[PDB]
């Protein structure tokens, strides 16, 4: 959908238009989340390799971890580029085309007579 | 008494070629365990 | 050329008896003719008067589905001035699944068909008539 | 004690020295490159 | 009202399985059928069009 | 079978698919099938025993006749423009032809019965191949061509394929007719949103990938080609459970589970362009696919079989199959729905 | 001549209908042979020079001669073929006095459409230079080697392939 | 017009002749022989339009690629070499 | 042009027509599909040739390559199961419907 | 690092080990002719290694610490039993063959990854190939039924094509008087209730089938009690001994590598022993096969997998 559009770089992870967005924090939960699905994939090959649970493969579970957070950040900033990319297409074509996004003439309740439905 | 555990007789209601052969036309056997037929 | 099926829509129901249940025939006879030849094609017979035999017993079947399905609907809008009620078409759907209940010679089928097809045809009735569309294109 | 002596009766000190540098260089890169992000972003916006 | 629901839905579900599952590893079978779809596709274009 | 030899029909079996995507030109995309076709036989006949030179047979007859139809297509096309692509001026027919083909060729309904038979005769490493690599080429070129499709037939061919995946899984008692009918019923799904939204094509695609790929693999751990093979794996390797299950729900398109977030997207993008309909007959006519699923679900996580004996020594010896990737895809398949707003 | 070409498309047709008609893997072999004769014919009358030449060296000299080993040395003719054989002969009859008909329907409904009978002997050349040097189909076929190397390069990857494609298959 | 008088005229002939001559009283060694002939006539059909491709200016390109096919097409046959595929010894 | 493409046409469909109906062989198949390749070859190269788009030729080279190539490992498939049954017939590959 | 693809392409191949005597041989007969003696004589007289025979607590010894499990835990059979009542409604005669095949077939891997990654030969007692002979005898006497002997052959032609058979085989004829003589000399209150029937089916099986079948693929040299106990004639003549007629002429690097890799994986060996056909002899139910299993894994060195039981004395599993 949103492929060909002007100023479109190909097969770009993140272009400069995007270093304007506020990065994402460490702290934030899907990051976390991340880690936590880094852990459970250690504990689950300990457990499919019938080794010690949470007593074996320190540093592969440190790994997991680690590359878990690294993808996950960038993958974040990417689709949060891409979020604001679509608000700011919609936005332009709205104000390009006042013609088809007219301002609703709200009324007051006191005006519209509404229809009562006993019980 | 204690937890019913299938037997051969439940088990072996998965050990056809098809499930549910209601039908007549399904003369069909098990295949082989090794995909090499018998010759 | 498409508009046999077409002149079913042009006025409401309870007129044009007659060429509202030959159109309903020549449906039901077209998806007999489908079916029989996947029939045929796989899970043959040995004769080819067997086959065509077959051929016939679909295709008749259908076109009774059908054309009892159109009379039925017609019928009760005619002797109920309801033209845009979906209850003709369930009770068109339920004589279809008679047909072939009478056809097939089970009561199961005979049933089961009826609840079927008389909601599938109430329900197409209902969007005939509140504009629902079927393969509509993308307007996203 | 076992009769068939096995791959894993002792560490691969080589895929633990590089799993460690890898998460330490990881995380490293990560601080350097959030830091970084956010100047940019304050530099840009005032 | 086992009758009805659960057991019709079952003996539905397995009638249409079976006949769909019926099938016999004939490549002349399988083809025939991918003519009488390929027919079907070009009438239908052709007709609506 | 030698490293050389390993090595250039791996390369070529890599290279199709890349080159299908990366070629403007539809001869170029011919291409990439050919040579899919042309590598894929091979592993295929390597245990060289009737079944495989069967299946094998019957692959080949079937993908040359649909990439002559493909090629047919190209050749009107180029008649009738001067142009190796297509563009919003060619004749109905033509795409439609495409489309045929392309449907032959990934396994969709009415044009699948040569799927099952032809993964059954295969070992697991290569429906492994055939259902998750042999996918992305025929479903580039169609990703190309999403504005100018017939919805109608798109539809028909989905919904077709949907109900006979569901209706076959029901019957077959082994796993690769299983896994083969599941694929079917998967790119039903994705014809079905093709032509409105492919991002969620390409979404599901690789949602089905990372659930079947590690399923295959949990198969080969024990080579268990049955039901009555898997049921064993209660005392053979019992870490595998927790996973398994998990793994087949999400297939079914259990809500709390990745694999359910594909069909709901997609529902309701079908929604916004008034598709209720066919909606509802796929999201009803998917319970059986989950249904068979739980099915196995039962006989291999919540109900001990009869075991063998020679199991003991089996349990004496150890092992080392199962790599990191069983986990990691497990895990990222089956505990990834809070992350839906990205996949999307 | 004007019903050349219109003569030799139509010869192709009726080996490629022997050819839907399965009389045996041999005389399908003789019958792929003739439709590639008439195929040249009508690319060279077309002005594919090359191309027709090449189609006989290699489709003909290569193709259907290892279409035909294989036949012989991997193939039986058994008695029944005969009677049917003769029983599609007089099919391959019928379908061509069919197409006789079919292509008279179409005249009648479309005369500039479908086939312009009328006009069978133009509409073959529609423009060439006739002063120009430089213009044949060699010109193009070899354009492989400056531009389009693409094409050269996945063609050979192919056949070179194709080694171990079949040692493996045969072994 | 020539062509098809001459092919016409040897056609005939022969039919004469041979009408005078009546009126007057499984080893897979040969089917991989000729696949590779095939994979070699391919290669010939990628090949004849050397003496056109030469009146090019890309000299340096079509040096280069008419030796990766001639290049290739060793190193394919010494493979099939190797592998003993040119032996006949049952 | 109009005719001859129309009749090539024809011709590849009635080609197609005799993939799609099996008559007990497989070389009666292979050679239906390589009838269909060279109906290809040939409009291809009559078309290039009627527009005169000499960047085009290569076109017909490419196919009849890969064409080559196809018919090469369909016929030693078709060796492999005359090895194995003793014909090159169709009913002999029932198997795989269990 | 492990066998693999990137070894063999490496340098660890095999034709560059095959040394004359890298051969493997069988030293089969009757129950109690002498060859344990013979083989092992015959092992040092040629380099090669021997590998006694195969019976229940063969993978019990094989793995682990290397001592022996409870018959429940290996086999839940009894060769004593066997000879004190056979025809039992339990099932220990086919509990029992089918387990012993299955040793006999591990052992066959363990002696083939041997051979093949070092050239030093081995020499075997009955092995895979010659196993069914007390099959028969048990069926042709009513200890077992037709359909135990289905099952069994079913096993056979999974497991047995996919191995390569012995270059030698060496048959020490002995006749059934003789033997029940030995037996009573040897002495046990168990194998002194054989019989004369079942010895001689087990010799006639041996005559009639194994001699033909494997006259075929490897060299025969048949013995009487006094030949053997000479051994030298036998060791000269299989150094003598012509190796034509057999499938590892047509072997070469590629066809050892993947023959390789199914011996080292002790898994794909036994998958086929492990079909689910549910024989009221060998089927263990759910909660036996539970409480069996549970049992197992507490033991010690077996809890979890081999370097990952510091109650053995295993340091460094936080980073192994
Ligand atoms: C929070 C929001 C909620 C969102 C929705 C949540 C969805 C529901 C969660 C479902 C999670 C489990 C679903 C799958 C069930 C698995 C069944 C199972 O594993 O139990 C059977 C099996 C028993 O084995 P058995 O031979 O009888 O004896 C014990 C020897 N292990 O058990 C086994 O053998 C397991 C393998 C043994 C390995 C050693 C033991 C280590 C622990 C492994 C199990 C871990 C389970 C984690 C449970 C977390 C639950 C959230
Ligand atoms: N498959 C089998 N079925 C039943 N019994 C078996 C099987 N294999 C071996 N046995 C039993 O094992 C015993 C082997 O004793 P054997 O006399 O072979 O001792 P040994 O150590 O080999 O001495 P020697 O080599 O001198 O014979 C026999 O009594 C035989 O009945």
């Amino acid at each position: 959908m949103m492929n060909g559009r002007p100023g479109h770089e190909p097969l770009k992870f993140l272009p400069d238009e995007a270093r304007s967005l506020p990065p994402p924090k460490l702290n934030d939960p899907r990051l976390v989340y991340m880690g936590l699905l880094g852990y459970c994939t250690g504990l689950m090959d300990n457990m499919l390799r019938m080794r010690p649970v949470m007593r074996a493969g320190l540093h592969r579970q440190l790994l997991f971890v680690t590359s878990f957070v690294f993808a996950g950040y960038f993958y974040l900033k990417r689709q949060n580029y891409l979020y604001a990319v679509k608000d700011h297409d919609m936005f332009g074509y709205i104000k390009l085309h006042p013609e088809d996004f007219p301002e609703k003439e709200k009324k007051t309740y006191a005006e519209i007579l509404e229809p009562f439905h006993p019980v | 008494a204690r937890q019913w555990q299938p037997d051969i007789e439940w088990a072996e209601q998965f050990s056809g070629a098809v499930m549910y052969p209601s039908k007549e036309t399904a003369h069909w056997k098990p295949p082989p365990w090794n995909d090499v037929d018998i010759l | 050329v498409k508009r046999f099926f077409e002149s079913y829509h042009e006025v409401p129901d309870g007129t044009q008896c007659h060429r509202k249940t030959y159109i309903t025939t020549a449906l039901g006879g077209i998806c007999g003719i489908i079916g029989s030849a996947y029939s045929v094609s796989l899970n043959p017979a040995d004769s080819t008067l067997e086959a065509v035999a077959r051929v016939g017993r679909y295709t008749f079947t259908a076109a009774a589905i059908g054309a009892m399905f159109g009379l039925t609907t017609c019928v009760s809008a005619q002797v109920r001035e309801k033209p845009d009620d979906p209850l003709n078409y369930f009770i068109g759907g339920c004589a279809g699944g008679l047909t072939l209940g009478a056809r097939t010679h089970s009561y199961g089928t005979a049933a089961m068909g009826c609840v079927y097809m008389g909601t599938a045809a109430a329900l197409f009735k209902i969007g005939k008539l509140e504009g629902w569309e079927l393969f509509p294109t993308p307007k996203v | 004690f076992y009769v068939r002596e096995p791959v894993n009766a002792k560490p691969n000190w080589l895929a633990v020295g590089l799993s460690v540098g890898a998460s330490v260089f990881m995380w490293i890169y990560l601080i350097q490159t959030h830091n970084e992000d956010v100047l940019e972003y304050k530099r840009r916006n005032g | 009202l086992e009758k009805t629901i659960p057991k019709s839905t079952s003996t539905l579900h397995t009638n249409m399985t079976t006949l769909t599952t019926n099938q016999k590893g004939l490549i002349k079978l399988y083809f025939m059928s991918f003519l009488i779809n390929i027919i079907l596709i070009i009438i239908l274009y052709s007709i609506n069009l | 079978m030698n490293p050389i030899t390993l090595a250039i029909i791996y390369f070529t079996i890599f290279l199709g698919p890349v080159i299908t995507m990366s070629s403007t030109n539809l001869m170029l995309m011919w291409v990439g099938l050919e040579f899919s076709l042309l590598a894929i036989i091979p592993m295929l006949i390597n245990k060289k025993n009737p079944r495989s030179t069967e299946a094998a047979t019957k692959y080949f007859v079937t993908q040359a006749t649909a990439s002559m139809i493909i090629l047919l297509a190209i050749v009107l096309n180029y008649k009738q423009l001067g142009t190796w692509m297509f563009q919003q001026q060619t004749n109905g027919l033509i795409l439609n032809m495409t489309l045929m083909a392309l449907s032959m060729k990934l396994g969709l309904a009415p044009f699948h019965f040569w799927l099952p038979e032809v993964t059954q005769g295969i070992p697991l490493h290569m429906g492994l191949i055939l259902l998750t690599w042999q996918k992305i080429a025929p479903l580039s070129i169609l990703i190309q061509i999403y504005p100018l499709l017939n919805s109608t037939i798109i539809l028909m061919l989905a919904i077709t394929s949907i109900f006979m995946g569901a209706w076959g899984g029901l019957n077959q008692t082994q796993m690769r007719k299983i896994m083969a009918y599941s694929s079917i019923a998967h790119m039903g799904w994705m014809l079905a949103i093709l032509p409105y939204n492919p991002s969620l094509t390409l979404l599901n695609l690789m949602i089905y990938i990372i659930l079947t790929a590690p399923m295959f693999m949990a198969l080969m751990l024990n080579n268990s080609m049955t039901i009555n093979s898997i049921s064993l794996l209660w005392n053979k390797t019992p870490a595998m459970l927790t996973m398994i299950s998990l793994m087949l729900l999400s297939l079914g398109g259990l809500p709390p589970l990745t694999g359910f977030l594909p069909k709901w997207i997609i529902i309701t993008e079908l929604m916004k362009n008034n598709c209720l309909i066919m909606a509802t007959l796929m999201a009803m006519m998917a319970l059986l696919n989950l249904f068979f699923y739980t099915r196995l679900i039962y006989s291999t996580s919540l109900t001990m079989f009869p075991t063998n004996n020679n199991s003991k020594m089996m349990t004496h010896q150890t092992k080392t199959k199962p790599n990191l990737m069983f986990s990691t895809l497990a895990i990222m398949s089956t505990m990834t729905l809070p992350l839906a707003p990205q996949l999307i | 001549m004007n019903n050349y070409i219109f003569v030799l498309s139509s010869l192709f047709l009726v080996g490629c209908l022997g050819l839907a008609l399965k009389p045996s893997p041999i005389y399908g072999g003789l019958g792929l042979i003739v439709s590639g004769f008439v195929g040249c014919l009508m690319v060279l009358g077309f002005g594919g020079s090359f191309l027709g030449l090449m189609v006989f060296l290699i489709y003909l000299g290569g193709m259907l001669v290892v279409f035909g080993y294989t036949t012989a040395m991997a193939t039986e003719e058994y008695p029944e073929t005969w009677g049917s054989n003769w029983l599609i002969l007089g099919f391959l009859v019928l379908g061509v006095i069919m197409e006789v008909f079919l292509i008279c329907v179409l005249n009648y409904y479309d005369e500039v459409g479908v086939i312009n009978l009328d006009g069978l002997g133009d509409w073959l050349m529609y423009e060439v230079d006739d002063v120009g040097v430089m213009l044949e189909g060699g010109i193009g076929v070899a354009a492989m080697y400056s531009c389009a190397t693409w094409m050269m390069v996945v063609a050979g990857w192919s056949l070179f392939a194709g080694i171990f494609i079949i040692i493996e298959i045969t072994r | 017009m020539n062509l098809y008088t001459v092919i016409f005229i040897n056609i005939l002939l022969s039919l004469t002749l041979i009408l005078v001559a009546f009126w007057l009283p499984f080893s897979m060694k040969f089917f991989l022989v000729a696949i590779t002939f095939l994979l070699f006539d391919l290669e010939i059909a990628l090949l004849l339009p050397l003496p056109w491709a030469i009146q090019t200016i890309k000299t340096s390109t079509m040096m280069i690629m008419a030796f990766i096919l001639v290049t290739i097409l060793s190193l394919g046959l010494a493979y099939e070499w190797t592998q003993k595929g040119l032996e006949w010894t049952e | 042009m109009p005719s001859t493409f129309f009749n090539l046409t024809m011709a590849f469909s009635l080609s197609l027509l005799g993939t799609l109906m099996f008559r007990s062989h497989l070389m009666s198949t292979l050679l239906c599909l390589e009838g269909m390749v060279l109906s290809l070859f040939i409009m291809t190269s009559v078309t290039s040739l009627n527009s005169n788009s000499m960047s085009s030729m290569p076109i017909p080279i490419t196919i009849l390559v890969f064409a080559a190539c196809e018919a090469a490992v369909g016929l030693a498939l078709l060796v492999k199961v005359s090895n194995t049954y003793g014909t090159d017939y169709v009913q002999n590959l029932n198997l795989l419907q269990c | 690092l492990r066998y693999g693809l990137l070894a063999a392409i490496l340098g660890d191949k095999t034709t560059k080990k095959l040394h004359e005597y890298s051969r493997v041989i069988t030293v089969d007969g009757n129950i109690c002719s002498g060859k344990n003696k013979l083989a092992k004589e015959i092992a040092q007289q040629l380099g090669m290694k021997h590998y006694p025979e195969a019976g229940i607590q063969y993978s019990s010894t094989t793995t682990g610490d290397g001592r022996p499990l409870d018959i429940e835990f290996s086999g839940s059979c009894s060769l004593e039993k066997f000879y004190d009542d056979p025809k039992s409604n339990d099932g220990n005669s086919y509990r029992l063959q089918s387990w012993l095949y299955a040793s006999r077939l591990l052992q066959y891997a363990d002696a083939l990854e041997h051979l093949l990654s070092t050239g030093q030969g081995v020499v075997l007692e009955r092995s895979i190939y010659s196993d069914f002979v007390f099959l028969e005898a048990m069926y042709n006497q009513g200890y077992i039924r037709k359909q135990c002997v289905d099952h069994y052959n079913e096993i056979k032609r999974l497991t047995l094509p996919e191995y390569l058979p012995p270059h030698a085989v060496i048959y020490i004829d002995v006749p059934v008087p003789e033997v029940q003589s030995r037996i009573q000399k040897k002495g046990d209150p168990h194998e002194m209730k054989v019989t004369s029937a079942y010895l001689q089916d087990i010799e006639n099986a041996y005559k009639k089938t194994f001699l033909p079948k494997m006259s075929e693929m490897c060299e025969v040299l048949v013995y009487d009690s006094w030949e053997a106990e000479d051994p030298t004639k036998v060791v000269e003549d299989i150094e003598y001994l012509k190796y034509n007629k057999g499938p590892w002429l047509k072997q070469d690097d590629w066809t050892f590598h993947y023959l390789r890799m199914l011996v080292q994986d002790k898994t794909e060996v036994l998958n086929y022993t492990t079909i689910p056909v549910y024989l009221p002899e060998i089927t263990i139910g759910a909660h036996q096969g539970s409480r069996i299993y549970n049992s197992f894994r507490e033991l010690p060195g077996r809890k979890y997998a081999p370097g990952y039981n510091a109650e053995v004395g295993d340091k460094w599993i936080w980073l192994k």
